């Protein structure tokens, strides 16, 4: 999806194996905020929010708590008290075509900054001046969503990057998204310390 | 809400769409240059028309924001750059006439073919047919024939066209609240609104005269030495007291004197510093040349080339089937896309050109953080000067020994430094009076100081006074002798070479003082010095956001262009020329004493 209309998938009631993601060599950014990757495979969470979008190479740094920019203010805002991981990888092979891929958009103007985890899909003309826009993109009245022009011959700061942000929250409901606990080979007829289902 | 925020949002909806349209146009121009085919020409023309129409619409929309209600200097600079009418203030008929005049001058210059009367079955074009004759022949009347016949055909075609051109450009400039077109060209160096660092359009001519008055003794001694050597080469044509004949300078117009190095060499018996054979023996590919240039730029601390540079550049001639422009050009296509289009051979000249164009690429990469309309040099001189300093540094024997191209037991004595400095003076110092005379003549033509019936009588008078070059035979007003050159016939500014030449040695002194070099300035190499690269990159990162005076304060610590670094660079050569000119007469006479 586009960054203005970022896809949110709610992940519940399953087993989340995070070591498959962490040990992959295909990811360029795996920056986790509020938690470390080593204890992800141990801890258990109530729900997982997977937000997916495409941004530029130079805009990956703005997907962080406390940052400022077009993406943070107008497209996708992260809270300061955010627990989760931001995973980004280059997708110049898929999301760039030789003619120019203009299927991706970004809200360039809004009257106020976004709240954390807010989605704005409105297509109303931004009013920068005192005169009413009246629905026409004339003087001082600009269209909010501006397209990205992805091409495969671009620089590394302009190449498309697919970003998946996983948000981990703990609520008073029973946490059901747990990691895969391993199973040490059962040994019989010896005095051993057993741990069966807790 | 406020006017300033409205202008900022307008500049952002400019910038974002502009970068992508400039990219499309630049990519179309690249595809034309690497593949000369008619559909690529059509795609280039369509992209250029879209780019020009988009610039017209944004110029039409930018003017509605008044300048005096904006206080931020960068926003005011971008709005000042955008709000220029250009040719749009002129009427559509006169604008179409001006465009037609420019196109027909382009066709006349590009397709101008001249050969000898009574032998018309085949003819030679300027490049490379006439260039090789001008650069290599030793015959007086053959060079005289080629020079007079090409200025006869080109001037007699272009004189009414230039007479229309000056009137149309003056009309456009006075419609844009300028005094003349010369003031429009001098407005590139105009700095307004900065306390102390302001620069005026009228100060440029005074600064050029002030620097050239100090240029003049060195050029007089060099001209006397070249006169004595050409008297040795041609016994009877050259007078001891007079100017040089025009067709003997080694090039078509007198732009460079670098083709007289064989005739005017001080010590022919001593060897040259030619490294061509060493690269041929070690089989140095053009890829290795660009990798060594990249090693030079990482040694000074500048960023290395992107992966897209190595993937997308054409550094070798494609073949017979595919046609490409042979001229080396660095392309900043936009959005972090940087390419070099050069048909690189295994020569010293192509290696220095590779360093020069990679310096252009480094300069383009440095201001990538800037907004789109501020992505330029602070003036037109800096952009070429940052490539010419790399051409200076790469040419040193220390750089050749460091990269292994020169033998470590090569003897660097004073005679090789003298003849190298003389070659650099014939390339660099010799273009300065021609450039100054051409720009001053064009400024007086646009200002109206010279009437149309008196253009050439003054012009040759200027050439005798400034360049010290006499016409072979007198020319009347049916000739148009300036417009045989590429830049003047195709509406290009010419003071960029003068400013580039002075900024080159100013930057060279600044970086060599930064690098703590303890010898002569021409023996200085800026490799291995992180602080010199940092001092360079501080100015390089600014782009057009800051005034060129403030950038020059950032580099050299001076608020104005200076002539003393050039004289310090050639000071051993200046003393050697003063020693060699004891018997001969320094200076020239403006009279017709050699030939007229
Ligand atoms: C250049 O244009 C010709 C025209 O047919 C085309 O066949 C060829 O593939 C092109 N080459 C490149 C490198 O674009
Ligand atoms: C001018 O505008 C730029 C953005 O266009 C901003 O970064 C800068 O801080 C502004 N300068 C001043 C003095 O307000
Ligand atoms: C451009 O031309 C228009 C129409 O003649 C004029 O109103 C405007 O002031 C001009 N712009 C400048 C910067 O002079
Ligand atoms: C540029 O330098 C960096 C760090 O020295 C290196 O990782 C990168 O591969 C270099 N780029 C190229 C194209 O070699
Ligand atoms: C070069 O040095 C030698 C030895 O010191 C000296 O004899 C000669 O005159 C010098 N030549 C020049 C041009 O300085
Ligand atoms: C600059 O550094 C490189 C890296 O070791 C070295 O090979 C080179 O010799 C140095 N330059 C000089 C002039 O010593």
């Amino acid at each position: 999806a586009s960054v203005y209309a970022w896809n949110r998938k709610r992940i519940s009631n399953c087993v989340a194996d995070y070591s498959v993601l962490y040990n992959s060599a295909s990811f360029s950014t795996f920056k986790c905020y509020g938690v470390s990757p080593t204890k992800l495979n141990d801890l258990c969470f109530t729900n997982v929010y997977a937000d997916s979008f495409v941004i530029r190479g130079d805009e990956v740094r703005q997907i962080a708590p406390g940052q400022t920019g077009k993406i943070a203010d107008y497209n996708y805002k992260l809270p300061d008290d955010f627990t989760g991981c931001v995973i980004a990888w280059n997708s110049n092979n898929l999301d760039s075509k030789v003619g120019g891929n203009y299927n991706y958009l970004y809200r360039l103007f809004r009257k106020s900054n976004l709240k954390p985890f807010e989605r704005d899909i409105s297509t109303e003309i931004y009013q920068a001046g005192s005169t009413p826009c009246n629905g026409v993109k004339g003087f001082n009245c600009y269209f909010p969503l501006q397209s990205y022009g992805f091409q495969p011959t671009y620089g590394v700061g302009y190449q498309p990057y697919r970003v998946v942000v996983l948000s981990f929250e703990l609520l008073h409901a029973p946490a059901t998204v747990c990691g895969p606990k391993k199973s040490t080979n059962l040994v019989k007829n010896k005095c051993v310390n057993f741990n069966f289902n807790g | 809400s406020t006017i300033e925020e409205q202008a900022k949002t307008f500049l952002d909806k400019f910038n974002h769409e502009a970068e992508d349209l400039f990219y499309q146009s630049s990519l179309a121009s690249w595809n034309y240059n690497t593949n000369i085919t008619e559909e690529n020409v059509q795609n280039m023309n369509n992209a250029g028309d879209k780019w020009s129409a988009f610039l017209k619409e944004q110029s039409t929309l930018a003017q509605m924001y008044p300048l005096q209600e904006i206080q931020n200097l960068t926003v005011k600079l971008q709005l000042q750059a955008l709000q220029q009418n250009g040719s749009s203030v002129l009427s559509e008929d006169k604008s179409k006439r001006l465009n037609t005049i420019l196109n027909t001058m382009s066709t006349i210059y590009s397709t101008g073919k001249v050969c000898n009367p009574d032998n018309p079955q085949e003819c030679l074009l300027l490049e490379p047919g006439l260039n090789e004759i001008m650069a290599n022949s030793l015959d007086y009347n053959e060079r005289l024939w080629a020079w007079e016949s090409w200025r006869s055909e080109v001037g007699k075609q272009l004189r009414p066209l230039y007479e229309e051109y000056v009137v149309l450009k003056n009309e456009m400039a006075r419609a844009n609240h300028y005094e003349d077109y010369g003031d429009y060209w001098r407005g590139d160096y105009e700095v307004n609104g900065v306390d102390g660092y302001d620069y005026s359009r009228g100060q440029l001519i005074e600064d050029v005269e002030h620097t050239f008055e100090e240029i003049k003794p060195l050029y007089e001694h060099l001209h006397a030495y070249v006169r004595a050597k050409l008297m040795n080469a041609y016994p009877s044509y050259i007078s001891p007291i007079g100017c040089l004949p025009a067709h003997l300078l080694g090039d078509m117009w007198g732009r460079f004197w670098t083709n007289l190095y064989s005739l005017t060499v001080p010590f022919g018996q001593k060897p040259n510093i030619d490294v061509t054979d060493a690269m041929v023996d070690q089989a140095w590919d053009a890829q290795r040349i660009f990798k060594e240039a990249e090693k030079f730029f990482v040694s000074v601390g500048l960023p290395n080339m992107t992966q897209g540079f190595w993937e997308n550049s054409m550094l070798t001639d494609p073949g017979n089937v595919q046609k490409a422009v042979c001229h080396p050009t660095a392309w900043d296509l936009g959005k972090g896309d940087f390419r070099i289009l050069m048909c690189t051979k295994v020569t010293m000249d192509d290696f220095l050109t590779a360093h020069h164009e990679m310096g252009h690429i480094q300069y383009d990469m440095a201001y990538a953080a800037q907004p789109f309309l501020l992505r330029n040099g602070a003036n037109e001189g800096f952009h070429e000067a940052v490539g010419e300093i790399m051409s200076l540094s790469a040419a040193t024997p220390k750089h050749l020994k460091s990269i292994g191209l020169l033998s470590p037991d090569f003897q660097e004595d004073n005679e090789t430094e003298i003849n190298f400095l003389l070659k650099q003076a014939l390339t660099i110092v010799g273009t300065l009076p021609f450039t100054y005379m051409l720009e001053k003549w064009r400024w007086m033509v646009f200002k109206g100081e010279i009437p149309k019936d008196q253009w050439m009588k003054k012009w040759w008078e200027m050439k005798r006074e400034i360049v010290g070059v006499v016409e072979p035979v007198p020319h009347d007003e049916t000739y148009c002798d300036p417009a045989s050159l590429f830049h003047v016939s195709n509406d290009y500014s010419f003071i960029r070479y003068y400013t580039r030449t002075l900024y080159q040695f100013q930057f060279q002194e600044a970086l060599c003082q930064a690098a703590k070099h303890e010898g002569p300035l021409h023996k200085c190499d800026i490799s291995n010095s992180t602080e010199a690269g940092q001092k360079l990159f501080n100015m390089l990162r600014l782009g057009k956001s800051e005034p060129w005076t403030l950038a020059l304060e950032n580099v050299v610590g001076a608020k104005n262009m200076n002539v003393r670094p050039l004289l310090n660079y050639f000071e051993p050569l200046f003393t050697w020329l003063k020693d060699q000119n004891k018997n001969s007469f320094v200076g020239w006479s403006t009279d017709w004493s050699p030939y007229a």
